């Protein structure tokens, strides 16, 4: 369906295969966009379920069960791109041995797109596709989210690394309570509280814990991609949009008359370009799709009728992830809102 | 926080009749509601952990029902043992909040 | 040195229940999943069950589905298998096998000594 | 048959500290969540916080500025310290344990409940 | 699940001979095959952790081949310590079927 994403992914694993993970190493913007594109094209490989094997609860088994993973053209093309050099490199990686950046990225992305957990068990077994047991399916999906994040955090703890983060795609958060996964992953692992370990993942899960997935009457804007939908009541940092797999070019619907700044691309003079929208209804970005080295995904909510506790998520230096890994900020103790003279308005 | 509102605040019901207690959620909680019984001078006893799932050591006359915004604990046949205050606890977000305890008393 | 020790073998009548245990040592038990495999006397190896590193995900073989429950206690490093509706078909030596993951697959790198379960009277 | 019993002083003057210790008999702290809950006299139930045996704690934002929950696995006891107790802090304090199931967010075992007055 | 079939069920070979235990899969397992050796009265030991992939401490005489639906384990020179049962286990999809073992006997 999309071979360009696979080619870019392969080239980036070859480039980063020998790059050791240091204390402040972070995924470059280009690599992050490559990961984003590969995940979203894996999702687009199968746009709808088969009516003969549809899950009555509505869970997206098309990206969870092996019955549909093995039918995805994208998965087969990526595992057999150029005689499967990536697949051969994958069959030797393990949570407890990854030391390089390329290994980290390859293992996480291949586990995700193969419908596999880190311990080898599938996300959802082929016999539970047409199941009605809500608790079992929900627990399986919740375990998939928790295990992806926990695997990333255990890597970061072993390598003593900060700012590495890939994120769990939105489809894995089906009936998943963000607060429950956040507390399960941070009250059972005391070593994860260190201020030098996985702060991007910390910010991702903290935001997903304070903000629920579905806010009925407290939503300000909605994302939908392939029907998988999310609602936000706060400024949406780029790490959240990148972890969930939502682009600013997807369908955004706007429920109030607030002003949003949709950051779109990085321009010259070390700035960012944004669009402003105020009307209720759909939000349409008429600009061309940016390249992987300058793509940006973030939304700022101007509203002032909100708690001051979560206003730092809209700060420019936190909403937009820094190119320099050491300048990235993930908490209110380091958030700062400076340097708007470099930004420009498109529309 | 998710305010828990219970109605009626007190109900007097005949022994052998049907008692219904409703606990409305300020914001939607998806089945993360537990019901507790507190006899006067005693600590709460967990009756139902999810919206409809019944603990061991609890008589089958206790039926849990509803999911989302609306919830209902029902006693099929009231017994003199069931004189207690009933509380609803939500576990969807933080802090965990209890509702105002509905008294049930035998008439 | 990874080492898995098992206990709770013995005799039980058909239809009754038994509880196997497998105390792990020498590795971070809280991070690795665990599997159970049985071997009927003189027959091939058969997969029984799996439990995730925390205990929220588990699967059982088709033949044993609905009769066993696998649990783990990450504070004591204990892996237990609950036996119900035991048939004569279930007489076997039971091993707890720790999986070592490579790629999307895994292989059993550590096996227990084997606890014999005999369903006979 | 895990039995929880609260202890500590029952009378604390206003603006001082409040100490409550819960002892777990017939069981262990090693694998479960332990929470503190209070009941204002004839009002309702309000959750204070919980501590996991590892040491991590979660507090109620309403009073997170003056609550401190501690655990001591060697003595099978987890305590609570409330600072600057006001006249509204009079209540019956229960030391609960959470469900040891796939659900860990409900209170399965409760203590006797010690009333403390200010 | 994916069924595992080995051939032959039993094989007779002398010291220094060549043996080729073949494992077939019902569906594609994509190089996810592990071979175990079990001496009588002992737990299985891993020999090859993937198709044509050796484990630490395994003698170099053991060798592997296969690319899904067909795999082979070859012993160039059978020493006296290599007379045991060999199981082919797929790990592409849980359940990990173990396959009917092959027993090697001295001729």
């Amino acid at each position: 369906v999309n071979v360009a994403s696979i080619t870019a992914f392969k080239s980036m694993i070859d480039e980063t295969w020998d790059k050791k993970i240091e204390a402040n190493t972070c995924i470059s913007r280009k690599h992050r966009n490559i990961i984003h594109e590969v995940i979203r094209d894996f999702m687009k490989a199968y746009p709808k379920m088969d009516e003969n094997r549809k899950s009555p609860l509505g869970a997206p088994m098309q990206w969870l069960t092996q019955y549909y993973i093995l039918k995805n053209e994208y998965h087969k093309t990526m595992l057999a791109y150029d005689d499967g050099s990536l697949n051969t490199k994958f069959k030797t990686l393990n949570i407890y041995m990854i030391t390089n950046v390329g290994q980290y990225i390859l293992y996480i992305v291949f586990c995700i797109i193969s419908g596999k957990n880190h311990d080898g068990t599938p996300y959802i077994y082929d016999s539970e596709i047409t199941s009605n047991d809500k608790n079992l399916i929900n627990d399986r999906i919740k375990y998939a989210c928790k295990q992806i994040l926990h695997g990333q955090l255990t890597m970061a703890l072993r390598i003593r690394n900060k700012f590495m983060f890939i994120g769990s795609p939105m489809y894995l958060w089906f009936n998943v309570n963000g607060s429950h996964v956040y507390h399960e992953i941070y009250d059972r692992n005391v070593g994860f509280h260190n201020k030098e370990i996985g702060r991007l993942l910390y910010a991702f899960m903290y935001y997903l814990s304070i903000s629920g997935r579905f806010l009925n009457d407290l939503a300000l804007l909605k994302f939908t991609y392939l029907g998988e939908s999310w609602t936000f009541s706060l400024s949406v940092p780029e790490y959240i949009l990148y972890g969930l797999g939502y682009s600013v070019f997807d369908t955004i619907e706007k429920f109030s008359n607030d002003a949003i700044l949709v950051y779109i691309r990085t321009n010259n003079r070390n700035g960012y370009d944004y669009a402003e929208f105020n009307k209720k209804g759909i939000v349409k970005v008429t600009e061309d799709k940016p390249d992987n080295d300058k793509r940006i995904h973030a939304i700022r909510l101007i509203n002032y009728s909100s708690d001051v506790q979560h206003i730092h998520f809209g700060f420019r230096n936190t909403l937009i992830i820094d190119n320099e890994c050491t300048s990235i900020q993930s908490s209110a103790e380091n958030a700062t809102d400076t340097g708007h003279h470099q930004d420009s308005k498109i529309n | 926080a998710i305010q828990m509102t219970q109605s009626p605040s007190s109900v007097s019901a005949s022994v052998g009749d049907r008692v219904t207690i409703t606990c409305r959620a300020s914001q939607g909680i998806s089945s993360w509601l537990a019901w507790y019984q507190q006899k006067p001078g005693k600590a709460p006893k967990l009756l139902m952990y999810d919206a409809s799932d019944l603990q061991s050591g609890v008589p089958s006359r206790f039926s849990g029902s509803g999911s989302g915004t609306d919830f209902t604990l029902t006693i099929s046949s009231l017994q003199p043992e069931d004189f207690a205050t009933y509380y609803c606890q939500q576990a969807n977000s933080f802090p965990w909040t209890f509702g105002q305890g509905t008294k049930v008393e035998i008439k | 040195e990874v080492q898995l020790v098992q206990s709770g073998g013995g005799v039980v009548q058909p239809g009754r229940s038994l509880r196997l245990s497998c105390a792990a040592s020498g590795f971070t038990f809280s991070s690795h999943g665990m599997h159970w495999v049985r071997q009927a006397p003189g027959k091939g190896l058969e997969w029984v069950a799996v439990i995730s590193y925390d205990g929220s995900n588990e699967h059982y073989g088709d033949s044993v589905k609905g009769r066993f429950t696998i649990s783990r206690d990450n504070s004591k490093n204990t892996l237990s298998l609950q036996m119900n509706s035991l048939r004569a078909e279930d007489t076997a030596v039971y091993y707890c096998a720790r999986p070592f993951s490579y790629g999307a697959g895994y292989y059993f790198d550590s096996w227990g000594q084997g606890a014999l379960v005999t369903v006979s009277s | 048959q895990v039995q929880l019993q609260e202890s500590g002083p029952g009378l604390v003057k206003p603006s001082e500290t409040l100490s409550l210790t819960c002892t777990v008999s017939g069981g262990s702290i090693s694998n479960y969540y332990w929470s503190w809950i209070r009941q204002p006299p004839g009002k309702g139930l309000e959750w204070i916080g919980y501590i996991y045996y590892i040491g991590t704690t979660n507090y109620n934002p309403s009073l997170k500025s003056r609550v401190t929950i501690s655990v001591d696995t060697s003595k099978n006891q987890f305590s609570l310290k409330l600072s600057s107790v006001t006249a509204a802090d009079t209540a019956v304090y229960y030391c609960a344990r959470h469900t040891d199931s796939r659900a860990w967010y409900y209170f399965d075992y409760w203590g006797q409940g010690t009333l403390v007055t200010v």
